[PDB]
């Protein structure tokens, strides 16, 4: 009902906080050339459509993606709402959204869903990526008290704890993306209650530069993608 | 001023939906297959009374010529959701691409509408679980599952109602990557003959496919470039054929 | 009292809106049963009339409405929710007629109807209305017809459908009439013999003879839903009388 | 003016033709009916808030007898905190 | 919302301060109608639009108004079809047609000949861009519609039948005749399928980049 | 209001406890942030929790807040509030001057910003904000420093050296000993190295904890570095290690 | 900046191609759909913002790009939404159905009437001495080089022959798997 608890806290938030901390976890790693994400997926379903397009991960433009810890249905809301501005910004200065100006925007909404009494807050924890000109490769964090930071690697979601300590010792500011690809998926089978990570258990992207000078590409791994930097990293459920 | 409803519970629960999935668990079966050429969605007709006729109790909808609809809970809720799902296929899509919008796309919208209804003051979540399934030129086939929390899921085969876990371990065990329409309709009649509460016949049974395009349901000729109907729904007579070949 | 469970229309663990449940004994404070069957051209709707005191006029003590040219009601419950709910039908068939260039079918007034409950029956601040509504017609399209709505916004078409406190011996009479006689509708050609056969089933299921004043019936032809006046009804209670 | 002569009329079609409808109803059923109407409009309209969604309200369509009918205003179609003090007075 | 009118002062100052404004396309020739014998028959010389599988239109006057009036009442006319559960009457489209031509007071240039079969038979009107509605056995719009309403008058007798039909609209199309220039026609008859008929009747310097 | 005073036991009125008390809880619990003004300058400090070792500091943001060219703004209590709260007050700055011919003025930046916080305060189940500022700059073709403190009951008071949230009692003490209102500090260089004294008893660890802005005439607005905020720290150590050496026994 | 200008459409065997006048293309892309615009370049721009804009998103919306005959019904679609004010522009969409290889080029006035001649289009003031040279130079289902020679010797043809030094054009020819840009000068 959006009211302070008697120390200065609010119980709304605290209890979104408590459902995002059940809700699958999500690594990413900001490499010197690149950008990985990755996320882990509950399918206790055999009938579920694994090989759907997404559920964790998604674009907001041509040099932006999100990971998603919470609520799927809240999610894709401010999803929405965040690809509308970053093209009415392209629109209106016929340049790409920068990342800071987007993942603040999507900060200042999920903090007034938690000030007005007759809206409850979004249960959603979103780990930014892209690239821009003004700063380069970044990797933000945003969370349902609309509190927002930047990361070099940030995990959101279930295990967050063990997930941070395991990338604090790996890390490296000088790595490249190759490395960052090892390292979340390393992190990621370190982290896991699954006895063993997989193609279909496992959401996988990248946002590298390629080989000629003006791209970024934005690769949200397919299946088949995600089997051949398993096999090839040495996490290799092989045959 | 301390005014909405399905706020979180302590444990990070939103409580009122938790509910409204009670109402969902204790309606009449509805179920879905997706095949290689086609889908099927199916469901009983639960009367009243035997001087009611059921065939103005419609529980499995037409959306769009290649999208069908089923729910399980409160039809009431069911009635009012497909009548906006169908304004929505036009208004939003057909009004500005001059085609129907793609099973994902009117799954969100439907979606969008049940979420506004848990995240409101003054008025409760829906009672219904919602199959929706169709065919689009890029994606192909598809099968989707809408609960009262404006969460929607792909799936393979589903049930939803009284007897949808035991529906949900018959389609684990027999839904396999390589059936045809004519398979996934002779499994969605044996999963209804186990869920039944009343008589089994084609008189008290629901079944919809979206399919091959039927050129004779769009009750004009001249224009090959208009396909015609991928959503049909079995007549009573075919029900019984195909309930004699049980 | 679980608080605001029981008070506004809200889910409760179970998943039960007391606001309707409740709304289902508001439409036997009547105390009065209804009966409507289809004849071959007709529909007919036949309704226990109660005037106790001395001082009504029996003339004012009305459950049945004309709702345009061709569809008529019975109505079961409260009658300050039974003119409510009448007086919208009226506007509904009106607006339709209006707007699409032909008469009203009594399945999308039935809908309509049905779909404003619903409203009730979701709102936290709308309560559902203490009736159920009984509307009968001679559609073009569908023939005599019979369509019943409720407070939970529940519709469904029937062939006999009954609404009173009384209403199961009633039900369970016309069901074993229409299990041995295996047509959908009774077979006379005239009205006469319709309001005459549901005169005769609903004496036979409330175990009293009725007088004329204490009877009430409607005819649905094509063209005309009309209400008969006590001489009409005495008519047939004669020949009720001339038979047996 | 040089402002297009349907412009005026298109703008406030909705409201002019419930207004309209409004008073044929107090006219033909007497001051209940609008009454009624208004009261369940109120109660719709008023508690039914969300600062990202404005396409209109699934109630509002059954009561405005438009759950099956489209207006081009319905295909073409045209901040929290801002929304949050409107709602609430400043 | 709905039709804008932005550059309403925009192309104001435009047309005044001498650009071209682009000529809206206007089918202008001759559409025609037939009650026949169990049916109803329409033609143009692209042209006919549907309302519905039963329900046709011939369109004279803007071409895009045509094409988007009857589309949006072909969307309000399924829409009702899946509310009521029943085919979609002429009686319904026409009031519709009719009363949104009135909303929008002939600034939409769409003029309308109307036809179709439904429940309860077979139907002809049409409709003129003010919202003003004519009924008849056969009617016509378009440039040719004197010398088309005096062949069809000329020929036209209860129990016509489809071929004869056919023939009447076919000479009277022909009678506008001496964009467009062929016939297509649209049969309705009361047990059947709405038919529909077409046409009845080293140089320079060079440098090259690739792109996506 | 509180406490021990009470008649024939007690009863409650509408009255002191209070969503505005918990708010004020929630500012209690925000970074220390302190403001001094000199005699032709104002700094504006600030507590960073020590950074994460995985954090990315060239994008973090700044903490004091820049409003308009001559106007800045710190903080205690919830950042999220914040963000919304100096959001309002940078396009109430902007539209002052688009509408006004003149840019806003400190104290009408002041006026505005607890204004806005008194309005969530007074009534409907919408909360205040969790948030205390110190609101400091110049007035336009003037000489005078200008240092505003705001409160989530949108009470605001005028200081020459204030601090909010976190430990902020042995800091308010401190300005009391070193702080002389007739002789402030007399250039910028004296007024840092005052608030980096103040500011050395409260942090976490030193150098990395301080940041600090300092605002003068004419739209000089100046952010100091890590490295240069370093040379003050290892400056004002090198007099701790003088002061201890110069004991005489 | 030039008000006007021309632009042609013209389709081949599994191939398309759109001519136009530069001395800022009146040929965007979006994916494999390409749209010439004449007319006032204020709407050519606006409209290229709008497109962009839809586009984008539904791309991002719908996991796949936007097909010629769907952008045909979106852009007739957006331009007749502008009807008591439109655009100045004479749009001419084209491109290859990625699912099916069939060629596409359809043209529109100001509030979006749909031409879809299944040979070639044209576009601008002036138009019908092109109309006249596209008619004499076509033949049906040419090679993608005698498809480029066509459109090119016809954009030369009726250019003014009294400012060829003022001349340039770029010919876009589209492709299953490829799009070639020439520009072309004299």
């Amino acid at each position: 009902t959006t009211i302070f608890s008697p120390e200065g806290r609010l119980y709304q938030v605290e209890y979104a906080l408590e459902s995002i901390s059940h809700a699958g976890t999500a690594i990413g790693i900001m490499a010197s050339d690149g950008i990985v994400l990755a996320a882990e997926r509950k399918v206790t379903s055999t009938l579920l459509e694994q090989d759907t397009s997404t559920e964790k991960l998604y674009k907001l433009n041509d040099k932006i993606a999100v990971a998603v810890a919470g609520l799927t249905a809240d999610a894709e809301i401010l999803i929405n709402t965040a690809r509308i501005h970053a093209q009415n910004y392209l629109k209106t200065y016929n340049e790409d959204i920068p990342v800071e100006i987007l993942v603040r925007r999507l900060s200042d909404i999920k903090q007034g869903y938690t000030q007005h009494g007759g809206l409850r807050p979004f249960g959603v924890s979103f780990i930014y990526a892209g690239y821009d000109d003004r700063y380069g490769y970044q990797l933000y964090t945003s969370n349902p008290s609309g509190n927002y930071t930047g990361w070099k690697a940030i995990s959101v979601g279930a295990n967050t704890s063990a997930a941070q300590t395991l990338l604090q010792m790996d890390y490296k500011d000088d790595m490249k993306v190759d490395d960052a690809i090892e390292l979340a998926l390393k992190t990621l089978s370190k982290t896991t209650d699954s006895s063993a990570l997989t193609y279909d258990r496992l959401e996988f992207a990248t946002i590298r530069k390629g080989a000629n000078d003006g791209e970024v590409y934005q690769k949200i791994f397919k299946p088949q993608e995600i089997k051949d930097i398993l096999v090839k990293t040495g996490i290799t459920k092989k045959d | 001023y301390s005014f909405s409803l399905t706020t979180f519970s302590p444990s990070g629960k939103l409580g009122q939906i938790d509910y409204a999935l009670t109402a969902v668990k204790q309606g009449v079966t509805s179920l879905g297959i997706k095949a290689t050429n086609g889908v099927v969605i199916a469901t009983e007709k639960k009367s009243s009374s035997p001087l009611a006729m059921s065939e103005t109790l419609s529980k499995v909808s037409l959306l769009t010529p290649d999208i069908g609809a089923v729910y399980s809970g409160m039809g009431p809720d069911y009635r009012v959701l497909v009548d906006k799902s169908r304004k929505v296929a036009h208004t939003s899509y057909k009004r500005i691409y001059g085609e129907y919008p793609p099973t994902k796309l009117l799954v969100s919208e439907v979606a969008k509408i049940m979420q506004e209804a848990t995240q409101s003051g003054g008025v409760r979540p829906f009672g219904v679980s919602l199959l929706i399934a169709g065919h689009d030129e890029f994606n192909g086939f598809s099968l989707y599952q809408v609960d009262p929390s404006g969460s929607y899921f792909p799936w393979k085969a589903t049930a939803i109602g009284k007897g949808s876990v035991a529906a949900k371990t018959f389609l684990e065990k027999r839904w396999n990557d390589e059936l045809e329409l004519e398979d996934a309709i002779h499994i969605a009649l044996l999963t209804l003959k186990e869920s039944v509460e009343g008589e089994f016949n084609g008189d008290t049974i629901e079944l919809a496919i979206i399919g091959d395009e039927n050129p004779d349901l769009l009750g004009y000729t001249g224009i090959p470039t208009d396909k015609g109907p991928r959503f049909r729904k079995l007549t009573s007579q075919e029900i019984n054929d195909r309930l004699e070949a049980l | 009292a679980a608080g605001y469970d029981r008070h506004i229309t809200i889910f409760s663990p179970e998943g039960r809106l007391y606001q309707v449940e409740y709304a289902f004994k508001a439409t036997n404070q009547t105390n009065i049963n209804s009966l409507a069957v289809r004849g071959k051209d007709c529909t007919v709707v036949i309704s226990q009339k109660k005037v106790p005191d001395k001082l009504l006029d029996p003339t004012t003590v009305s459950y049945i409405f004309c709702i345009s040219r061709t569809i008529g009601m019975v109505v079961n419950g409260p009658i300050p929710d039974a003119r409510n709910a009448a007086l919208r039908a009226k506007a509904e068939a009106a607006e339709f007629r209006y707007k699409y260039g032909y008469d009203m079918p009594c399945d999308v007034l039935a809908k309509r109807m049905a779909n404003l409950s619903q409203i009730y029956t979701q709102r936290a601040y709308m309560r559902p209305l203490g009736v159920i509504l009984t509307f009968v017609s001679v559609d073009e399209e569908l023939g005599p017809s019979i369509y019943k709505t409720d407070p939970a916004g529940y519709y469904v078409g029937y062939k006999a459908t009954a609404t009173g406190p009384k209403q199961q011996e009633i039900t369970t009479n016309l069901e074993n009439h229409f299990k041995k006689s295996k047509i959908d509708h009774i077979n006379e050609e005239s009205w006469e013999k319709v309001v005459e056969f549901a005169i005769t089933h609903m004496i036979d299921a409330l175990g009293t003879e009725f007088s004329k004043n204490d009877l009430e019936v409607g005819v649905a032809t094509k063209d005309k839903f009309f209400t008969l006046s006590a001489e009409n009804i005495e008519e047939r209670l004669v020949a009720i009388a001339e038979q047996d | 003016n040089d402002r297009h002569p349907l412009e005026s009329t298109l703008k406030n079609w909705e409201t002019t033709q419930r207004q309209r409808q409004m008073e044929q109803y107090r006219q033909i059923f007497g001051i209940a009916e609008p009454m009624k109407r208004t009261m369940e409009m109120e109660i719709v309209n008023r508690t039914d808030f969300n600062p990202l969604s404005t396409n209109g309200s699934i109630h509002r369509d059954i009561l405005l007898n438009k759950e099956c009918s489209i207006d081009w205003e319905d295909v073409y179609p045209g901040d929290v905190h801002s929304k949050i003090e409107k709602q609430l007075g400043i | 919302a709905g039709l804008s009118f932005d550059n309403y002062q925009r192309n104001n100052f435009l047309a005044e301060n001498s650009h071209t404004q682009p000529k809206a396309t206007s089918t202008g020739t001759t559409i025609v109608g037939v009650k026949f014998n169990n049916g109803v028959v329409i033609a143009a010389d692209a042209k006919l639009h549907r309302i519905s599988p039963k329900i046709w239109c011939a369109g004279a006057g803007t071409a895009a108004d045509t094409e988007a009036v009857t589309q949006l009442i072909g969307s309000n006319i399924e829409l009702h079809s899946l509310y009521t559960s029943r085919e979609p009457r002429v009686v319904s489209a026409l009031q519709m047609l009719k009363q949104h031509l009135f909303k929008y007071q002939g600034h939409i240039g769409a003029y309308l000949i109307v036809a179709g079969v439904d429940p309860t038979g077979s139907h002809l009107f049409s409709i003129h861009a003010h919202g003003s509605t004519d009924v008849g056995y056969y009617l016509s719009l378009g440039s040719g519609s004197l010398a088309a309403m005096a062949v069809l008058e000329s020929h036209w007798k209860q129990d016509l039948t489809k071929e004869e039909a056919i023939k009447l609209a076919s000479d009277a199309i022909q009678a506008g005749i001496w964009s467009g220039s062929n016939v297509d026609v649209c049969v309705m008859e009361i047990g059947k399928d709405a038919e529909y008929l077409r046409n009845y009747l080293t140089t320079a310097v060079l440098k090259e980049s690739i792109v996506n | 209001m509180s406490g021990y005073d009470r008649a024939l036991s007690i009863f409650s009125p509408d009255g002191h406890i209070f969503q505005v008390e918990y708010a004020l809880e929630a500012v209690k619990r925000g970074t220390c942030a302190v403001g001094v003004k000199g005699k032709n300058c104002v700094v504006l400090g600030c507590e960073r929790r020590s950074t994460l070792k995985l954090q990315d500091t060239r994008i973090t943001p700044s903490k004091v807040s820049k409003i308009d060219s001559h106007v800045v703004l710190s903080f205690s209590g919830l950042n999220a509030d914040s963000r919304i709260l100096i959001e309002k007050a940078r396009v109430e700055a902007q539209s002052h001057r688009l509408t006004l011919e003149d840019p806003v003025t400190v104290e009408y930046l002041t006026r505005y910003v607890a204004g806005v916080q008194q309005r969530y305060t007074q009534s409907g189940g919408v909360r205040p904000f969790g948030v205390s500022t110190l609101i400091a700059g110049f007035d336009p073709r003037d000489d005078e420093p200008k240092l505003y403190q705001t409160e989530p009951s949108g009470i605001y008071s005028s200081w020459s050296a204030q601090t909010i949230g976190r430990n902020s009692k042995t800091v308010r003490e401190f300005l009391e000993k070193n702080y002389d209102r007739k002789e402030p500090p007399a250039t910028v260089e004296e007024c840092v190295k005052l608030t980096v004294r103040s500011l050395l008893e409260v942090v976490q660890t030193g150098a990395k904890n301080i940041e600090i802005t300092v605002v003068k005439p004419d739209s000089d607005i100046v952010a100091l570095s890590s490295e240069e905020i370093n040379q003050y720290v290892t400056q004002i150590e090198q007099e701790k290690q003088e002061q201890q050496e110069q004991d005489k026994k | 900046s030039i008000n006007g200008g021309i632009v042609v459409a013209m389709t081949g065997k599994d191939c398309v191609a759109i001519a136009c006048d530069l001395r800022f293309e009146k040929i965007f892309h979006y994916g494999h759909v390409f749209l010439g615009i004449t007319g006032l370049a204020t709407d050519v721009t606006t409209l290229n913002e709008m497109f962009r804009y839809k586009t984008n998103l539904y791309k991002l919306k719908e996991e796949r790009a936007i097909e010629p005959e769907t952008f045909t019904q979106l852009v007739s679609s957006s331009l007749y939404e502008r009807r008591f004010g439109p655009y100045f522009v004479g749009p001419v969409v084209a491109g290859i159905n990625s699912k099916s290889g069939k060629p596409f080029i359809a043209g529109f006035d100001l509030i979006g009437c749909i031409d879809e001649a299944k040979d070639f289009i044209v576009s601008g003031t002036a138009s019908d001495q092109l109309f006249g040279m596209c008619e004499s130079l076509y033949e049906p289902n040419l090679e993608p080089e005698d498809l480029f020679e066509t459109i090119s010797q016809a954009l030369l043809n009726a250019a003014d022959r009294d400012a060829l030094s003022g001349w340039g054009a770029v010919v876009y020819i589209i492709k299953k798997d490829e799009v070639v840009k020439r520009y072309l000068k004299m």
